[PDB]
């Protein structure tokens, strides 16, 4: 099976380095694409940055850009991301994850569960419409989720259960990915999306993001909080 | 039936060759589709001429061209002057009547002029 095992996270003071470490095992590290994702507390996904199989290509979010350093060693099968002149905005939980085959267009299939980062003492944007929404067990929830220009239909929907890594459910705007029941579904195209559940579950209480995927920096949205009216 | 990696340096063409039975598949068009993921979908680039007869002439559809030698039982694509968004899992397929038989599952690579 799959394991993405991330390791050297920490407290560290602004200014500091540190070295996050993501080892892989089940799949062929030198076909994917990866990227990593860091989360503030108690707030949503901030896509940061991402890497090619062959290294020759590296995409770095605007708000890291100059001070992260993504690589990769296929030989080991480690994702490594070096964190240099850490702000206090650097504050947030990183996520290791792979990409499906292919950057652009694809999606974020396998996560890891995740380090704790605390710093002690072609651009488009996704907003979604719903921030705090509220449904009980059976209605019928309807998730937006609207992009600053056209994104054609590569769009993906996670959920993120509180207190673990997130999971895909739908990949290239209406895709279910394998193991996710039938009851998700997708739809939507060029600016306007929707994820849509047909009956509410208990383990469906969670956070659900949109994240594009046309341009090279595959942004999140603001995040949709769903629990019991 | 595994994947077949074919990397190429951005900028330049890339051609991806897929052998066949010329018996087995006597009288099949073939296609080129772009998988985006396990699930699908393999939405079509480009596939060979309409008539069978005529698999020889180039069918272009953006930069993506094919071609298909029915005697040697040899398809070959062409992914003329590559793109870092060109990479992705592709298929090579083999149509028969509503049924589409899969010939090579491709992974393209994309090298930053290496
Ligand atoms: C004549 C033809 O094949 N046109 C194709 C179309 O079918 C496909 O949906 C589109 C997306 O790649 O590219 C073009």
């Amino acid at each position: 099976e799959v394991q993405l095992l991330e390791s050297g996270g920490g407290l560290v003071q602004p200014g500091g380095s540190l070295r996050l470490s993501c080892a892989a095992s089940g799949f062929t590290f030198s076909y994917y694409y990866m990227g990593w994702v860091r989360q503030a507390p108690g707030k949503g996904l901030e896509w940061v940055s991402g890497i090619s199989p062959s290294s020759g290509y590296t995409y770095y979010a605007d708000s890291v850009k100059g001070r992260f350093t993504i690589s990769r060693d296929n030989s080991k099968n480690t994702l490594y991301l070096q964190m240099n002149s850490l702000r206090a905005e650097d504050t947030a939980v990183y996520y290791c994850a792979r990409y499906y085959y292919g950057y652009y267009y694809s999606h974020m299939d396998y996560w890891g569960q995740g380090t704790l980062v605390t710093v002690s003492s072609s651009d488009i944007q996704m907003t979604q419409s719903p921030s705090s929404l509220s449904a009980s067990v059976g209605d019928r929830v309807t998730i937006t989720c609207r992009a600053s220009q056209s994104i054609s239909s590569y769009l993906n929907w996670y959920q993120q259960k509180p207190g673990k890594a997130p999971k895909l459910l739908i990949y290239a705007a209406s895709s279910l990915q394998s193991g996710v029941p039938s009851r998700f579904s997708g739809s939507g195209s060029g600016t306007d999306f929707t994820l849509t559940i047909s009956s509410l579950q208990p383990e469906d209480f969670a956070t659900y993001y949109c994240q594009q995927s046309r341009s090279g920096l595959h942004t999140f949205g603001q995040g949709t909080k769903l629990e019991i009216k | 039936h595994n994947t077949t990696v074919f990397q190429g340096v951005a900028g330049q063409s890339l051609q991806v060759s897929c052998p066949y039975d010329s018996m087995k598949h006597w009288g099949r068009r073939k296609a080129w589709c772009r998988q985006l993921g396990e699930k699908g979908p393999c939405q079509r680039v480009v596939s060979t001429h309409n008539l069978w007869l005529l698999s020889f002439l180039r069918r272009w559809n953006g930069s993506t061209a094919i071609t298909d030698d029915t005697l040697g039982g040899t398809l070959t694509i062409t992914l003329r002057n590559l793109q870092p968004h060109d990479a992705g899992l592709y298929q090579c397929q083999s149509l028969h009547g509503s049924e589409a038989d899969t010939l090579r599952k491709v992974l393209v690579e994309v090298l930053a002029d290496g």
